[PDB]
RNA sequence: UAGUCGGGUGAUUAGCCAGACUCUAACUUAUUGAACGUAUU
């Protein structure tokens, strides 16, 4: 028509969509540029020009929430609070609202996720119905695809309507443009609490084929990954690269060089293994000689782990024993996965988990890594030590940087390393009725953790039910009951303090320095 | 019961730590018991206050035109009333009546 | 576990003969045989980790080598076996000799 | 807190009467130039930088309705109920999170000056006064509790950081006194009581250096 | 929506909603106006548009309990930092009535267009519609087209 | 887990360390030991036990030593039988406590 | 900085130039009906 004509050349996406369905070129090739085109920015780092992401959020009688609207930031949006301020709901919300996407990708018509009629509407809500109302981002040519997901409680004769129509319709683009010719896809993933799970090599999923591209899009809105489908992946992949055989060629090339290079070094204990290495490189060649795309999804995702997971140097299968091992190298020791502690497994299935799908997904990226996508991480800092929190955010955006992530958690260490604007806190005793969410007024990034928790965690920096922590205020106070001098009591005290403290603590300090500083005091008033 | 940082597997016995934990400062704890800065190494900002301390000290603890280039960056990121530059500015007060004591003397 | 003389006594008399057992067994075995002495392989292990990147697939697959000659060595005579190709060997020229229509 | 002094009333007071008129008529922006020249930026009770603030009824306009266009009645005060919930000391706290209290149990600080009241410990807590009883230990204990002024874990923390910097400073101003004679020693005191006049938590930073 | 009846009745239903929420607004110094299903409220006083979404709730049920609800999704507060429209009229940073700067370029395509012949007979009635409607909203962007393209131009066009 | 089986059934058997996963890499002895010293009142100031598990190419077999436990577990069945007694609690929290809750709750089979 | 407003230029829905704005914060919509603008009468 001559109005979605109009439209779409003035850079509308649905209308340029719409007239390409209609007489089903040049509409097909603008929906195409428009999904595909972007540039490498100063960094060297290729940027979409048009961006996905979620704009906002708005939850009606969801759980603790009476009416509750979040705005998020392109990039990275920290959610912080006490235990049960509904952090885990918001990311479960969410969650929601990106399965009505995945399902459309995956097929016309599929059906995503629901709210729950027995636990997700507010107890004490008036009107026995929820809303959980999500907007999107799609570049200038789309700049709102807006979501609502309702639920009325069990019971109720009135049945409140989900409205999932914007979803389905961006949906179909990605899934109709990318069988005509092939396109990168955005991905999708929620981490909650549940990834921290036993492992088991020996249970394997005989459910699809892990090479198979949609297979990326699957449980992956499930909250644990399938870290096992990664490592079937991994295996597949290396398998594929061992039979390819001129990788083995130049990987025997090299092998012979390198043997070649200790014969004339002076170890003639390895010339018998160097002629059988001739002899197979010679077989090699004979035999009917021909980059695996395969191989390159190899590098790619074992970079990943390595940058992003701090322990782990490299990763790599065996299989001489005659079973398919997957070993890597932490600490400088060589182990098996199950070998690895809770802590960095559970780190190594996400960063892993995310990478597999990544490079399945864009196919034409250069780095697959650069991607688009939104993922959920529920309580980042889970089982890391401290030092960890302080790199974990760093690695994750720099070996991911177009993904928006939405993260909770309790550290001040993780906070430290994140800018004000990016924060999102809940007031101190909201009880469920706050209409919007702010950032703290404090500068996070660069401070002090000890600050960070009085100021944006409101805890004591020293724990307020130990004695201990109040004896240097109570020495001040006697101190300055007796005129600076220290008295019977406040002597009694000073030792208590230099017991229990120790010779060399900052708190004897403390209590030495006030004691100086009195003393002086004292001596210039009596002059006076 | 600490185990050290370098433990390659061949430590004989656990031990306790040298500092008392029980109503310390957690910043203390942080950096004495489990071996992690106050803050973030791998964040710029995090220097800043150092960096300036070390300004203060080459320059004879006058405000040259490089450390008030960064006194101002420190009050641009950080604020007005932030702990890091009422830090700041207490070094400056310090180190001018340290110079004035210096001065009495040399004359 | 690792395979021994007397599994072979294992499940004779039922529960025999039967193809993901076959299959499993088949797999394992062409994973192990893909690609001398203790003392020489020892000091081919040595000589191998002194070098160790290129290297490291070669001296894991000679570390395995030099294990499994010494559990051959600290085997007992009453449980003396060949030597895994050997075993697949003689098992696919079985298969393909009886099974028809199978070369 | 401070000592306050109230210099002169602001014009347009005049004009509105109790009963007839209330308090979302009257132009703030006429009435905030006499507060900002009283208090000089910083919150009547807690002493923080004035930033998100409102004018605050010292006996509140329900309990006290003709006490509503009265220049002495009225204080700058920390906080904004307009553009955030959530906040927990000082004028706010007064009226919802503190429950009852006294009105006369309370220091006012342009009545009084607080120093005869208060005492701030460089570990960072407000504490009455040594030697106080009866009624002087009841206001000094009330006005502690009524503002929050150590249970804000925001105040608190901050007020402990502030002085808690400037301490290397005390100790090293009073080890330079058998060096120095008492005229220039005594320069350099007033030279440093003169730099905290334009800082925050001034009445705190006052009590380590004298 | 499609009967010519509905228009009247809606505008009546909406009557005593108008009414209050008018003289809420009145008081709080609040510019309040409604198009059919669109209300738009406007002020210059910072921090007092947040408190007409709740009131506009309480209004609702206390005359049309759970009948007629606010679409919660579609309410959006805006300023002179981003765009401003009114039923799709653009306020402009000048306080001034404005198409807007893509339409204003659009028309300038098809004018430029018809200049060189290039417009058909659909698109040169479109275009002819969309001036008239220009001419209501902003007449001083006609001006200035009649400066860029030559009053000639314009009129042969208008005709 | 051997006091617990132990008070339990007479004889009763508690965990074993694992062949795989508790032997170091790189042991020499290709073994491992858990030896531990418990302590009951001035009576029996000493209840060692150890538990041990030999790689699997068996040089030699190294055997548990778990006589202790059992025989302390035992004075604790046989007393409670006669006359009842109060008990020790023994309770391990790992990270696995931390699981989805299951709605269904089953109905009394007591 | 970013986003937004838009006077100009530009075979012109692009690009480029100039100037400006900043309550935590626009996402441009719908007919044949109704109303408004223009035309016809
Ligand atoms: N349907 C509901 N109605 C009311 N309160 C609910 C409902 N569902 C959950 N809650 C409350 O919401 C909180 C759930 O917290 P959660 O979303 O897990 O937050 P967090 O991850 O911050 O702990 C608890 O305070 C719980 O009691
Ligand atoms: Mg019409
Ligand atoms: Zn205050």
């Amino acid at each position: 028509t001559k109005q979605y004509e109009r439209k779409a050349k003035g850079g509308n996406l649905l209308s340029a969509f719409e007239l390409y369905q209609r007489n089903s070129g040049e509409w097909f090739e603008m929906c195409r540029d428009y999904i595909q085109d972007g540039h490498v920015d100063e960094s060297g780092i290729f940027r979409p020009d048009n961006a996905f992401y979620l704009r906002r959020l708005t939850l009606k009688d969801f759980r603790r929430f009476s009416l509750l609207e979040i705005k998020l930031e392109e990039d990275l949006t920290v959610i912080i609070g006490n235990n049960g301020k509904g952090k885990t709901s918001i990311l479960y919300a969410i969650a929601k609202t990106l399965s009505w996407f995945v399902a459309n990708i995956l097929k016309e018509g599929g059906s995503g996720q629901r709210l729950s009629e027995m636990t997700d509407i507010k107890n004490d809500a008036e009107d026995r119905y929820s809303d959980v109302s999500s907007t999107f981002f799609f570049g200038k040519g789309l700049k709102s695809v807006p979501i609502r997901l309702s639920r009325s409680a069990l019971g109720t004769a009135e049945r409140r309507d989900s409205e999932v129509k914007p979803a389905k319709d961006l949906a179909d683009i990605w899934r109709v443009i990318n069988e005509v010719n092939t396109i990168n896809l955005p991905t999708f993933a929620l981490y909650n609490v549940e990834r921290s799970q036993p492992f088991n090599r020996n249970i394997k999923d005989n459910t699809g084929r892990r090479e198979e591209r949609f297979d990326a899009y699957s449980q992956t809105l499930g909250g644990a990954g399938r870290f096992d489908h990664f490592v079937e992946w991994y295996i597949y992949l290396h398998k594929r690269t061992v039979s390819d055989i001129s990788s083995s060629i130049k990987e025997l090339e090299q092998q012979v060089n390198d043997l070649q290079r200790t014969v004339d070094g002076g170890m003639v204990s390895v010339k018998s293994l160097l002629e059988q290495m001739k002899f197979k490189l010679s077989e090699a060649i004979e035999r009917n000689d021909a980059v695996l795309t395969e191989s390159v999804q190899k590098s790619i995702v074992e970079k990943a782990i390595c940058s992003v997971v701090p322990s782990i140097s490299n990763i790599w299968v065996e299989m001489i024993t005659g079973s398919d091992l997957v070993k890597v190298t932490n600490d400088g020791h060589d182990v098996t996965i199950d070998q690895l502690s809770d802590g960095q497994r559970v780190f190594l299935s996400l960063v892993a988990d995310l990478a597999r799908r990544m490079v399945m997904l864009n196919p034409l990226l250069e780095n697959p890594l650069e991607g688009r996508g939104i993922v959920l991480i529920d309580e980042i800092e889970l089982h890391l030590h401290p030092k960890w929190q302080q790199e974990v955010i760093l690695n994750l955006r720099s070996a991911f940087p177009n993904i928006q992530f939405i993260i909770t958690t309790h550290s001040p260490i993780v906070l430290s390393t994140i800018e004000k604007r990016c924060i999102r806190e809940f007031e101190p005793n909201d009880d469920g009725d706050q209409s919007f969410l702010d950032s703290p007024d404090m500068q996070t990034k660069g401070s002090e953790n000890a600050q960070i928790l009085e100021q944006v965690m409101n805890v004591h920096s020293t724990p307020p039910g130990i004695a201990e922590s109040h004896w240097l205020g109570n020495f001040e106070l006697l101190l300055l009951d007796n005129s600076g001098e220290l008295d019977n009591h406040s002597q009694v005290l000073y030792d208590q303090i230099k017991a229990h403290f120790g010779i060399d603590s900052i708190e004897l300090k403390k209590a030495d320095s006030l004691i100086r500083i009195n003393k002086m005091k004292n001596k210039l008033n009596k002059i006076r | 019961r600490e185990f050290e940082p370098n433990d390659d597997g061949d430590q004989s016995f656990l031990d306790s730590p040298d500092m008392q934990t029980k109503g310390s400062e957690n910043a203390q704890i942080l950096e004495q018991v489990m071996n992690v800065h106050s803050t973030p190494p791998g964040i710029a900002e995090s220097h800043w206050l150092g960096n300036f301390e070390l300004l203060l000290l080459d320059n004879s603890g006058e405000l040259d035109n490089h450390s008030q280039v960064l006194y101002d960056q420190i009050k641009a990121h950080f604020g007005i009333d932030s702990i890091e530059l009422k830090k700041a500015d207490s070094l400056i007060r310090i180190n001018k009546m340290k110079n004035k004591l210096n001065k009495i003397r040399a004359e | 576990r690792r395979e021994e003389r007397f599994d072979a006594y294992s499940q004779t008399l039922g529960g025999a003969g039967r193809f993901d057992h076959f299959v499993e067994w088949y797999i394992y075995l062409h994973k192990r045989t893909v690609s001398s002495s203790i003392k020489e392989l020892e000091q081919q292990v040595n000589d191998l980790q002194r070098t160790v990147v290129s290297v490291k697939s070669l001296l894991e697959q000679m570390k395995f080598k030099l294990s499994e000659a010494i559990e051959r060595n600290d085997a007992a005579v009453s449980s003396r076996v060949l030597t895994e190709s050997v075993q697949k060997s003689i098992v696919e020229k079985a298969i393909c000799s009886v099974v028809p229509s199978i070369s | 807190m401070r000592e306050l002094a109230r210099l002169e009333r602001p014009e347009i007071l005049d004009q509105y009467i109790a009963g007839q008129n209330d308090w979302m008529e009257i132009d703030q922006s006429a009435v905030w130039p006499k507060l900002t020249e009283m208090q000089g930026g910083f919150c009547a009770y807690c002493e923080c930088r004035l930033n998100r603030c409102h004018i605050e009824h010292f006996r509140p306009r329900g309990k006290f309705p003709a006490l509503t266009f009265i220049w002495n009645n009225l204080f700058g005060s920390c906080g904004d109920s307009r553009k955030s919930g959530g906040w927990s000391r000082c004028g706010i706290y007064k009226d919802n999170g503190a429950g009852a209290y006294n009105a006369d149990d309370l220091i006012k600080p342009d009545e009084e000056n607080p120093d005869d009241y208060l005492l701030f410990l460089t570990t960072g807590e407000v504490v009455p006064a040594i030697g106080l009883t009866g009624r002087a230990l009841k206001k000094a204990q009330e006005t502690i509790r009524v503002f929050n002024l150590n249970g804000d874990i925001k105040l608190f923390g901050s007020r402990r950081t502030a002085v808690q910097a400037i301490m290397p400073n005390v100790e090293y101003l009073y080890t330079l006194l058998e060096e120095f004679d008492e005229d220039d020693w005594n320069e350099m005191l007033r030279d440093e009581l003169e730099k905290i006049e334009s800082d925050e938590y001034k009445t705190a930073l006052k009590h380590a250096w004298t | 929506v499609g009967a010519p009846s509905s228009p009247v009745i809606s505008n009546f239903c909406m009557y005593e909603f108008d009414n209050r929420i008018h003289a809420a607004c009145k008081k709080v110094e609040i510019t309040y106006t409604r198009y059919a299903d669109d209300l738009t409220f406007s002020s210059n006083i910072p921090d007092v548009l947040k408190a007409v979404p709740s009131t506009l709730e309480v209004l609702l049920k206390d005359l049309f309990g759970s009948a007629l609800r606010l679409n919660h999704s579609k309410t959006v507060f805006s300023s002179k930092a981003h765009n401003r429209h009114v039923t799709g009229i653009t306020i402009n940073n000048e306080e001034t009535l404005s198409l807007g700067r893509d339409r204003k370029r659009f028309i300038k395509h098809l004018i430029n267009q018809y200049k060189y012949g290039l417009l058909d007979n659909e698109d040169k009635a479109y275009l002819i519609g969309l001036l008239a409607f220009a001419s209501h909203i902003e007449p001083s962007f006609i001006t200035r087209m009649n400066e860029k393209y030559s009053l000639e131009l314009m009129e042969r066009l208008r005709g």
